[PDB]
DNA sequence: GCAGACACTACGAGTACATA
């Protein structure tokens, strides 16, 4: 017991007394010259390892250019749109309407191989433009104008030039604008252009996606890749089971180049029979995958299907995958926008409360790291997706959408701030000082709009009364005091409407509120005409005074 | 012009309420050695009117000749940020919170160039200039720390009048350097007298019942009371005692948001309330006022043994909102905590 | 002949005019005699006289003609980044010490770098001051002025000799205020000056500002306690009694009414927290109730220091003290 | 001759024998110097322990005064140490010979924790490739701000806090060189308030000698403003032994008379709490409440309310300790 | 990046074991004629923590400073690794043993470690500790909450003791 | 002897990120 009723004899003591007055005592005291990827690279169309639908679509898209390039009439879901694009006809300048074939997918699938093989198969000469070039817009323009706007030096019998632009995702936005300018110049384009990227959702390729023949690469089929690795190992005199090759294929995430390089390192010549444990070892062949956002959100919000059933393994897997994804703010926005639409079993809302506490913890960490220049506070917000995985683990199949609420909220807030700054700029400086824009927004906007809309009958000005004319003059004066006016707007339905030149109705009005009676067309036109003649007579009065 | 601007008093002898404070402020600024001023009080109490009356007492009538001055201020990131200042030949009005988080650059550069130069004319003008810093409670603490040495170095040639709503957001170094002038809200009788004198100056008759209801609904805000009285005269020229008073749209939207909160306690209703709070935040409504309106409406639907916990939760999440940067997280956290508490109270 | 506010009219022009800070005044007077002045760190509450003491010491060490050559003042009103410390401070610290006083008074063989408001200086910019202070200590001295010593890094804390400025006691503050009122030919009663030194809470700048403002409001006659109470924003005790009666009633509607009446009257929430604490620690409540009410008062004061809304913090504090007062009933 | 210097710079250990505490580390570095096998050093520890003075004494021992400017390249946090400085002046100093006399050169990077990670990653092969030509000494207060590659490349010596039994002879040397009248309790107050910091020991000694003229316990605790241990014992007795009002009055009177600060009171009460045989839950509650009160004092708060909360944190646990029995 | 790693055979090296470092240390000792004992080489391995550079540096420092390799000569110039005691500090915090956790904290405080290094080692231990997942998450959140206060400017022994007391409470508050 | 062209470095500007 830490508390003694009797005082200590030898050790030092400190007295404790309660409110009722009883003392307590506490103790104070050339086979060997080339790589295996280069040796077994495909040189014909029949030995490609990609999906056959993508190869056929790219070959048919490149054979639609034979009308304008080779001068011959005869060449010899996501699938439905591509089949519609191959049969939608040609433009009046005898060219396809999509002049760029855009190739996207994860690395090691064969996009560059498919582009080069399909270009050499259709009788073109491959012009390669990669990320090791200068990529400045002047050099980009010069290279594309050299590749696409001239004939061949060899004359008749010379191969046409098909421009293949590798790594277009890393290109600057001005280079993409140069490519789109030479794409849509009506100096007319006559040669096909192929663009290859690893990420289709790059910000620089947004306008390129709406104009190109988008060919998304699926991951390679494990049976075909296992057969190709078996053929490569049989050519090199190496023995391997289908099981260990399938283990290598699922280890390398269906990467052809990584699997062949891993086999080239693992075989050598000391041993022939490859073992399962060498592939299962993490020392050779494991590479850090850049996981997508939707895979991370699925891995967080859905448990894996049935070892791997331990909770700590899922904890570390979710943490490492969310760290390896990158773009942490987008992950946090997806977690914030997707965790309430799940089939939540927590009806007491405690999990939602502690998830929002974790989100506020991440926000406070971001603010403190960006305030005190102490960026060692950013090792904790990687544990936010694993917190959401622990709280909201389910065996169901959730529908994850892309986060858009916070960005739309920021865009609308910026638009409303611009509208507020436009509204206060028209007011006179004598009345600008009397109220802040915040107080004018909170107090003097909806009531001001109630002032500016009186109960006015559709009657001409000559039949009005004295009170009606005084009220109309006061209304026009108060409308001119805040630099407000009504102007016509054109509608697609065919009618004309009058609207405020600063549209301050959207600053005030809200969607779920009951509707109020608006001013009619005749009254608003009369108000605008009265504002114009009030400006005219104000100029006349200013001329008469001065 | 509206009724908020047409009948504003010009000098300290024409103020309808706080007349003893008006005489004290007249006696304060007569000699010219008065210190820096911190005019604080609730919104719509009449702080800016008394500041302009103090400027009318110091200089002549030329302080009413105002003009818009546009200033371009360079950040340390070399980004040009535009701010606007209202200035006269005798004073300047600056709102540094319009620059956002770069208000410290505005204090360090724009105010120091004003304070470091004396006035051109010393006969029509006095020996010192006045700088009006409006809404200093919205300033960050870095800008307030930049403010304090300029207030002491150049206080013989440049005086400062700081205006705010709450002095708790003002740091104690700034509050130690200035005299705090408290302007309370006008009472129901004062607002009724002001509205009656405005209606008598307009040739109208205002009943005592309608004036009392306008004073009660305005929450002792004379600006909003005058705006509501002019809206009631555009809506109906016979001033009836039981005439309806128009309401602001964001207040009734907040009331319907809180009614949607108390109607159902589900994550789907939480998503709908988050959408409503996004709609409130996009219209440039401050989130502390959203918290105040939510607490003002949620406590009407609570029982007597539940209101204290909801008020403590609202204060805690508003403090976390002030500490943080994304308001929607703390707003949804407060709504989720209230939904959990309300479900626990209803099921037990 | 322009009038000047009394905080600048009665600023200490010498070390002997500094009040109540006896240890640092003795150290600075020994440095006036010719002793070895170390690097200084001044911290404490606002208005205790950290800036005026070092400015008076510098103007007594160097005089009028050498104040522009030996004193470099950098504060938060000017830009103090990492490059300002690397260029402006370091090149000033490497300058030669030359120039002599023309009045025959002795001059110390160093410069003084005054870094006022060192809280706002970043941790990276504070790290560049370390070897600048160590290497150039033969020819310059450094005085750091701050309010919170935790906002200065531990190497700069270890490098400077720390001097904490205490809040001024009632005797010294009353003596200084009576001397200022004697020199300004104004009269103030003993109850008025007692309430003034109770209100000012050791802030002599606040006391001088309140005395000057009460002189201007009064006009020249006797300054009573009522003008001091009205000019300080002190909440009347009837409002505090009404708040505690609404808490003893156990109803939240009267609590909302008294909170709205105190907010609409413009009373600052810090003053209300101080007065509620003064009533709470000096009544017949039990120890547990007083304990959690004072802890809630500390939490509310912390939240008000971080710029939270006054209405919600005051209604949360009132709900807590209402629960404590109605728990035993 | 006499110089106008602070006593932390007037009395600096120019030789390695004038340092007091880390005898094993200094003996190993001296045997590194005598055998001419000096490795890349990483000196880390709390401030004021003698990391800069050690490498300055080593640099003065290795090199003469007629060759010191071309043999030692000393860069600290007051200088620009970006990645263009690593690729520029540091690499050109490391990759070249000397001018006057042949020998290995030294690069002293004081306050190496303030360097960027790009510069630290660029420093790796400069250290590794030119080991025979130059040596690099890294000084920091935080080992976590130096990358593990530079921690592997340099052998690390921890310059820990100086024990108070070893700070006494150096303080006595400074006292007998400055003609200071000091008693035994003044020395105990110096070595207690220093807490393993020789810099602030000399700072408190100089400020107390200038402020009062003698260095005793009362003069040190008056010039520093630190509370006496009897005052802390009285505060703990009042907080644990009587009601809220009398404890508040007595602690407020003690703080008004002695001129105490709540930060040092909180620090000494925190030190006193672990010595008192509290229950575990009471100790956890007291530590959490005292950490909350210490965090609240870092902003513009009222110290009286925080003092009342400090009293409250023990007035809560009075009944719990007594009812534990 | 992933395209570069696909273009290369990615080899991953693990930390060297005790015998693998010990063989190279025996080679260096037999090349340098260094007198030694077994427990001194075990101390060199313990201070190495899988690093051959640190093993060679500690061996050369112990041989130059003392001329003999036993445990006391190694531990007089080298140091025990930091997280090897932070692990049992976190273990005591799991069982709500505040006294032993504060004993380890005060022992690390008196050796001169800054609060940032101590809380970094605390987070490093808590990241891979063997306990419940929700308890680990709230532990990490409390560590980040204290680290924000440490980076804000307040960093004392009372703050670390309050962090340890909060970590002990998080166990007793299910 | 003076106007036009060539590349030269210093400087302005835009953008990313900072943890384990
Ligand atoms: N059928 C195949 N059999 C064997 N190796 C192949 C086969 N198809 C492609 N490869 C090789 O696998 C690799 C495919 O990568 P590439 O097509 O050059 O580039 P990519 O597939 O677009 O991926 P990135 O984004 O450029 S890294 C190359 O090394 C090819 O030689
Ligand atoms: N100890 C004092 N003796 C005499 N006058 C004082 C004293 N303290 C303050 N004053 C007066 O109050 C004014 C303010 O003094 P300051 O030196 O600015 O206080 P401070 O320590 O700088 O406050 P902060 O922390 O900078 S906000 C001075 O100009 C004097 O008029
Ligand atoms: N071991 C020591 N022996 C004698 N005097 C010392 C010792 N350590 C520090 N000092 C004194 O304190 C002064 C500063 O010592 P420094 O070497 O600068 O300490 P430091 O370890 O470099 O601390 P940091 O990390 O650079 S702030 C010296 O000039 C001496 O006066
Ligand atoms: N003494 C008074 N008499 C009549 N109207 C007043 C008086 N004081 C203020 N008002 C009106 O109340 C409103 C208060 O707004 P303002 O003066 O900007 O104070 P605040 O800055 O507190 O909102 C003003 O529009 C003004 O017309
Ligand atoms: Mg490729
Ligand atoms: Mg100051
Ligand atoms: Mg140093």
């Amino acid at each position: 017991n830490p508390v003694l009723r009797r005082p200590p004899i030898l050790e030092d003591y400190v007295h404790v007394t309660s409110t009722e007055g009883v003392r307590a005592y506490l103790v104070l005291r050339a086979s060997s010259h080339c790589l295996w990827v280069d040796e077994f690279a495909p040189r014909h169309y029949t030995e490609l390892l990609s999906d056959d639908f993508t190869n056929r679509c790219l070959l048919k898209w490149l054979k639609l250019w034979d009308l304008v390039v080779f001068g011959h009439e005869r060449p010899s879901s996501h699938e439905q749109v591509l089949e519609e694009m191959l049969e939608a006809g040609l433009d009046p300048s005898q060219r396809p309407k999509q002049k760029v074939a855009l190739l996207c997918g994860p690395p090691g699938l064969g996009k560059t191989t498919l582009a080069h093989v399909i270009a050499r198969h259709a009788g073109y000469s491959v012009v390669e433009m990669n990320a090791s070039d200068d990529r400045s817009p002047e050099v980009f323009r010069t290279r594309i104008e050299a590749a696409t706007q001239m004939e061949s030096v060899l004359g008749a019998g010379g191969k046409p030039n098909c421009l293949v632009i590798d790594e277009i995702d890393g290109a600057p936005v001005a280079a993409i604008n140069v490519l789109l300018s030479i794409l849509n110049r009506k100096g007319l384009l006559m040669r096909p252009i192929i663009c290859i990227c690893n990420d289709q959702f790059a910000p620089s390729l947004r306008q390129l996606k709406q104009q190109a023949f988008l060919l998304h690469f699926p991951p390679t089929l494990p049976s075909r890749l296992v057969q190709r690795l078996q053929e490569v190992s049989l050519r090199q005199g190496m023995r391997a089971d289908p099981g260990v090759l399938a283990a290598l294929c699922e280890k390398t995430d269906n990467d052809i180049r990584a699997c062949i390089n891993t086999l080239q390192f693992l075989y050598s010549r000391g041993q022939r029979e490859l073992s399962v444990r060498d592939v299962q070892a993490t020392r050779v062949g494991l590479k850090d995958q850049r996981r997508g956002l939707f895979s991370v959100w699925q891995e967080v919000f859905q448990l894996p299907r049935a070892s791997l059933t331990s909770a700590s393994q899922r904890f570390y897997r979710v943490l490492h995958a969310a760290a390896s994804a990158g773009e942490h703010e987008k992950v946090v926005q997806g977690l914030f926008d997707n965790f309430l639409r799940l089939r939540l079993r927590d009806s007491s809302l405690g999990a939602v409360c502690v998830a929002l506490d974790w989100l506020a913890f991440d926000d406070l960490l971001a603010g403190a790291a960006h305030h005190s220049q102490s960026f060692q506070l950013l090792r904790y917000p990687p544990f936010l997706p694993v917190a959401f995985h622990v709280l909201f683990a389910s065996s169901h199949t959730p529908r994850i959408t892309f986060p858009s609420s916070q960005q739309e909220a920021q865009n609308r807030m910026s638009q409303m701030r611009n509208l507020i700054q436009t509204l206060v700029s028209g007011i006179a400086p004598a009345t600008r000082s009397r109220a802040t824009p915040q107080a004018l927004l909170l107090d003097a906007l909806c009531l001001l709009l109630d002032i500016l809309a009186p109960k006015l009958r559709p009657v001409s000005t000559q039949l009005y009364s004295t009170r009606e004319k005084q009220q109309l003059a006061s209304l026009v004066g108060t409308m001119l005091a805040y630099s407000l006016t009504y102007r016509q707007e054109r509608t697609p339905d065919g009618q004309y409407i009058y609207r405020l030149e600063p549209n301050v109705e959207e600053l005030c009005r809200f969607p779920e509120l009951p509707a109020r009676k608006p001013l009619t067309y005749q009254t608003k036109q009369l108000i605008a005409r009265e504002i114009e003649v009030e400006k005219m007579r104000r100029a006349e009065a200013s001329a008469r005074v001065e | 012009s509206l009724w908020v601007d047409k009948y504003r008093p010009c000098s300290l002898g024409r103020l309808d309420y706080h007349k003893e404070q008006a005489a004290q402020l007249r006696n304060l600024v007569q000699c010219g050695d008065f210190p820096h001023l911190l005019v604080y009080g609730p919104s719509g109490a009449g702080k800016k009117t008394r500041i302009m009356c103090i400027l009318r007492e110091l200089y002549g009538v030329g302080v009413e000749k105002l003009r818009i001055e546009h200033q371009t201020i360079t950040t340390p990131s070399k980004k040009k940020i535009e701010i606007s200042t209202i200035a006269s030949n005798y004073h300047l009005e600056v709102n540094p919170s319009d620059a956002g988080n770069s208000d410290r650059v505005v204090i360090q550069e724009m105010l120091k160039t004003v304070a470091q130069s004396q006035q051109l004319e010393t006969n029509s003008q006095r020996d010192f200039k006045v700088v009006l810093l409006t809404e200093v409670d919205k300033l960050t603490k870095d800008a307030q720390h930049a403010l304090r040495r300029t207030m002491e170095k150049y206080m013989s040639t440049c005086r400062l009048i700081l205006c705010c709503n709450s002095t708790s957001k003002v740091i104690p170094p700034i509050r130690s350097r200035c005299l705090a002038v408290r302007v309370p809200a006008p009472s129901i009788e004062d607002i009724c007298h002001v509205l009656s004198t405005v209606c008598k100056k307009e040739g109208l008759n205002l009943p005592s019942q309608l004036a009392h209801r306008l004073a009660e609904k305005s929450c002792r805000n004379l600006r909003k009371a005058l705006l509501m009285c002019e809206a009631c005269r555009v809506q109906q020229y016979p001033f009836t005692a039981d005439q309806e008073i128009p309401e602001t749209d964001w207040e009734v939207y907040l009331r319907e948001t809180a009614n949607a909160i108390v109607s159902q306690q589900t994550p789907q209703r939480l998503l709908e309330v988050r959408g409503r709070l996004y709609e409130l935040l996009t219209h440039c409504i401050p989130p502390e006022i959203i918290m105040k309106g939510l607490l003002s409406e949620l406590l009407h639907n609570c029982d007597g043994q539940l209101k204290g916990e909801v008020a403590q939760m609202a204060a805690y999440y508003e403090h976390r909102l002030q500490l943080g940067s994304k308001a929607i997280y703390h707003l949804e956290a407060f709504v989720a905590k209230f939904m959990a508490l309300y479900k626990k109270f209803m099921e037990d | 002949a322009k009038p000047v506010p009394w905080v600048e009219k009665y600023r200490p022009k010498c070390v002997d005019e500094v009040a109540f800070q006896e240890e640092v005044v003795a150290v600075l007077k020994k440095s006036l005699e010719g002793a070895d002045l170390p690097n200084l760190l001044f911290y404490g509450p606002p208005g205790t006289g950290k800036t005026s003491t070092i400015l008076a010491a510098a103007r007594e060490l160097f005089g009028p003609e050498l104040f522009r050559l030996r004193v470099l003042e950098l504060n938060a009103s000017d830009e103090r980044g990492i490059q300002v410390v690397r260029e402006k401070v370091k090149n000033f610290a490497q300058l030669t010490v030359s120039g002599s006083r023309s009045d025959g008074k002795p001059c110390p063989p160093f410069k003084i770098v005054i870094l006022d408001e060192a809280d706002s200086m970043t941790s990276a910019a504070q790290a560049a001051l370390r070897r600048t202070m160590e290497k150039e200590s033969k020819t310059t001295r450094f005085c750091l002025i701050c309010n919170y010593v935790s906002r200065i890094i531990e190497p700069l804390t270890s490098r400077c000799s720390k001097f904490r400025f205490k809040p001024l006691s009632d005797k010294i503050q009353q003596q200084r205020l009576l001397d200022i009122a004697k020199k300004e030919n104004v009269k103030i009663s003993d109850e008025g000056i007692a309430y003034l030194v109770k209100v000012s809470e050791g802030d002599l700048r606040k006391a001088i500002t309140f005395l000057q403002s009460a002189t201007r409001l009064t006009g020249g006659k006797e300054i009573t306690e009522k003008v001091i109470t009205d000019i300080a924003g002190v909440i009347p005790a009837e409002k505090i009694d009404g708040v505690f009666a609404a808490c003893q009633s156990g109803s939240f509607d009267k609590l909302e009414a008294v909170v709205k009446d105190l907010i609409d009257e413009g009373h600052a929430a810090t003053q209300l927290v101080n007065q509620l604490h003064d009533v709470v620690v000096e009544n017949n409540l039990s120890d547990k109730q007083k304990s959690i009410i004072t802890e809630k008062l500390a939490e509310v004061d912390k939240c008000l220091a971080d710029g939270a809304d006054e209405h919600l913090q005051l209604i949360s504090l009132c709900a807590t003290v209402m629960q404590q007062l109605s728990q035993n009933c | 001759k006499i110089r106008n210097l602070p006593w932390v710079e007037k009395y600096r250990p120019q030789t390695l024998n004038d340092l007091i505490s880390h005898q094993d580390i200094l003996s190993t570095i001296q045997k590194f110097i005598n055998e001419d096998r000096l490795p890349h050093l990483l000196l880390y520890g709390p401030p004021g322990t003698g990391k800069t003075s050690t490498i300055l004494a080593c640099a003065k021992q290795l090199y003469k005064d007629k060759e010191f400017g071309s043999m030692v390249l000393e860069l600290n946090a007051s200088d620009d140490r970006g990645i263009d400085i690593i690729r520029g002046p540091i690499l050109s100093f490391a990759s070249t010979r000397t001018i006057f006399k042949k020998g290995f050169k030294l690069v002293i990077l004081d306050e190496a924790d303030a360097m960027t990670q790009d510069a630290q990653n660029a420093l790796r092969r400069v250290i590794e490739k030119f080991t025979e030509n130059t040596r690099f000494c890294l000084i920091c207060n935080y080992l976590s701000k130096i990358i593990p590659a530079l921690q592997s490349r340099c052998t690390r010596f921890r310059f820990g806090p100086l024990t108070p039994e070893l700070m006494v002879p150096r303080l006595e040397h400074v006292v007998e060189e400055e003609k200071v009248d000091i008693s035994e309790d003044g020395m105990k107050a110096l070595v207690t308030l220093s807490s393993g910091d020789m810099r602030r020991a000399l700072n408190i000694l100089q400020s107390t000698n200038m402020a009062f003229g003698k260095v005793t316990e009362e003069t040190v605790y008056t010039c520093t403003g630190h509370p006496l241990k009897s005052d802390i014992a009285n505060i703990l007795d009042w907080m644990l032994n009587q009601d809220f009002t009398t404890a508040y009055r007595n602690i407020t009177e003690l703080k008004t008379l002695k001129g105490l600060a709540l930060h040092d009171i909180l620090t000494e009460i925190h030190l006193f709490v672990h010595r008192v045989d509290f229950p575990s839950s009471v100790r956890i509650h007291l530590l959490t409440k005292m950490a909350d009160i210490e965090y609240r004092l870092s902003v513009g708060t009222n110290e009286k309310i925080q003092l009342s909360s400090l009293i409250a944190a023990f007035q809560v646990t009075r009944d719990l300790i007594v009812a534990e029995a | 990046i992933e395209p570069i790693q696909s273009r290369c055979a990615v080899l991953r090296y693990t930390k060297l074991t005790d015998a693998q470092i010990l063989t190279r240390l025996m080679n260096v000792i037999e090349k340098e004629r260094v007198p030694y004992t077994d427990d001194g080489l075990e101390a060199i391995i313990f201070t190495a923590q899988g690093d051959m550079r640190q093993a060679l540096n500690n061996l050369q420092s112990t041989f130059s400073g003392f001329g003999f390799i036993n445990s006391e000569n190694v531990f007089k110039v080298c140091d025990e690794p930091h997280p090897l005691l932070v692990k049992e500090m976190i273990q005591h915090c799991v069982n709500a043993n505040i006294d032993e956790a504060y004993k380890i904290l005060a022992h690390l405080w008196h050796l001169g470690y800054s609060p940032e290094d101590i809380i970094g080692n605390i987070f490093r231990v808590c990241k891979t500790f063997q306990m419940a997942e929700y308890l680990k998450l709230e532990f990490i959140k409390e560590i980040g909450y204290t680290h924000m206060k440490i980076a804000e400017g307040v960093n004392s022994l009372l703050q670390m003791a309050g962090l340890l007391a909060r970590l002990c409470q998080k166990t007793m508050a299910p």
